């Protein structure tokens, strides 16, 4: 268990994940194998909230879960749960959150362009340059929706796009340092 | 029943003494005289002394005379901070704010003096649990970033599809 | 469900919400499901 | 059990999205074997 893997896990979990979950990952770090009931006792949190967090953790398979059955002295049926962190699974899952973060941003901008520029207040809906020019009549001499009978301005569309472009640059700067840590891991 | 509520009354009297502020430990017989426990049998008192007084964590024994432990409860905000740090190091967990309040006067002012170093979490019973902050590592998370995080779900992603995505992206 | 996922609501909340969504969709497709409750119209008359 | 699926080998709930992704991974040629026209 080289210290580099532990450092990667600690840095990623502490910087780009939730504090309440990091609390449980701390127990996972402390001990490789822990009872689920012992994890509860260490966590000191309500069963319902813990089970919600555990369902999220099960979905993301951050920590692998196994089921063990043994016979108690009393003889009553007992169900025992074991959760333990797996580095190989964790590395891919984390990298995966990271990677799809970018696909989202690319889709957002693909959508910004997808939106139509023409928009008409009386109509209250977006209009394709196609529909606008067809609605236009050569005899009248001005383009204008046939239906609403008011001029169309495209300036309103420009504003939100500019705002999003600024956000993307900030995201790149904030996500810039974790990549070096990832590189140290691949080392 | 017999010989249980009397012990409870003694322990409550000890809390009343501590709201009084008399740090000096007191004799059990004198406590009985103050609490009108003379009527009770002596043997029950002896059993209490031998077993229950030692079992009670709040109670302490000094020079053959029994009284609370002035060390157990918090007395100064700096010691509260140090205790929180030690608890974080050893994985003890946070301490109940009601107990800290009855322990320390003006505990709320103590927390205000802590400020950022101390993290308080609400509880359905209104009890406040306190956790020391980590000085070594400090990180900032922005709400938009947390949202961009939140949408994406690996649970949708199937494990084989995971290793496949890495292999596809040529690394 | 969209708002719950947006807020990162409890996993059990989302699970029960998805269960109810599945129930509603399956009931709309067919209201005569085997061994499942019938969706009334707030008046005791099963929906068609 | 009613309108929900359980996969037991231990035993876990099978959400619709898992089956959706598995079916997407399935190839067109396998559809002919399964007697379902892919197009
Ligand atoms: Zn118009």
């Amino acid at each position: 268990v080289p210290a580099a893997l532990k450092r990667l896990a600690k840095y990623v979990i502490r910087g780009f994940y939730g504090i309440e979950h990091a609390l449980a990952l701390d127990i996972l770090i402390r001990n490789s194998c822990v009872k689920e009931e012992d994890m509860l006792e260490l966590l000191k949190f309500d069963r319902k909230q813990l089970r919600s967090v555990l369902n999220n953790l099960k979905g993301d398979k951050f920590i692998k879960c196994r089921m063990r059955v043994e016979t108690a002295a009393d003889g009553k049926t007992t169900r025992h749960n074991y959760y333990f962190i797996n580095y190989r699974t964790l590395v891919n899952v984390v990298k995966y959150k990271l990677d799809h973060m970018r696909r989202r941003i690319e889709t957002d901008e693909r959508d910004s362009t997808n939106r139509a520029s023409f928009k008409c207040p009386v109509c209250s809906s977006t209009f394709t340059d196609l529909e606008a020019n067809q609605l236009f009549d050569p005899m009248t001499g001005t383009f204008r929706c046939t239906f609403c009978h008011t001029e169309v301005e495209e300036d309103e569309s420009a504003m939100p796009k500019k705002d999003a472009r600024t956000l993307l640059a900030r995201f790149n700067e904030q996500i810039e340092p974790i990549y070096a840590l990832l590189r140290e891991t691949e080392d | 029943g017999y010989k249980f509520g009397v012990l409870a009354k003694i322990v409550n009297y000890m809390k009343t003494r501590h709201q009084r502020g008399d740090t000096h430990p007191l004799t059990l017989d004198e406590i009985l005289d103050e609490t009108q426990h003379l009527d009770i049998g002596l043997k029950q008192k002896q059993w209490l002394m031998t077993e229950a007084l030692v079992n009670n964590p709040k109670i302490e024994v000094i020079d053959g005379k029994y009284a609370f432990k002035p060390k157990y409860n918090v007395r100064d905000k700096k010691a509260l901070l140090r205790l929180l740090d030690q608890h974080d190091q050893r994985g003890l967990g946070g301490i109940l704010l009601e107990d800290i309040e009855e322990a320390l006067p003006n505990s709320q002012k103590a927390v205000k003096a802590l400020g950022d170093q101390i993290l308080f979490v609400n509880r359905p019973d209104k009890k406040k649990i306190l956790f020391f902050n980590d000085k070594s590592c400090q990180f900032s998370v922005d709400e938009e970033f947390q949202k961009l995080w939140r949408s994406v779900t690996v649970d949708s992603m199937d494990e084989e599809k995971i290793e496949e995505y890495l292999k596809r992206q040529g690394i | 469900l969209r708002r719950n996922e947006q807020n990162g609501a409890a996993a059990h909340v989302i699970a029960e919400d998805v269960k109810l969504l599945q129930f509603h969709v399956a009931t709309m497709v067919d209201n005569e499901l085997p061994g499942l409750p019938r969706a009334m119209q707030k008046s005791g008359r099963p929906l068609k | 059990s009613g309108l929900e699926l359980y996969a037991e080998w231990k035993k876990i709930l099978l959400s619709p999205e898992r089956v959706h992704e598995i079916f997407k991974r399935i190839s067109d040629e396998e559809c002919f074997v399964l007697g379902m026209e892919p197009r």
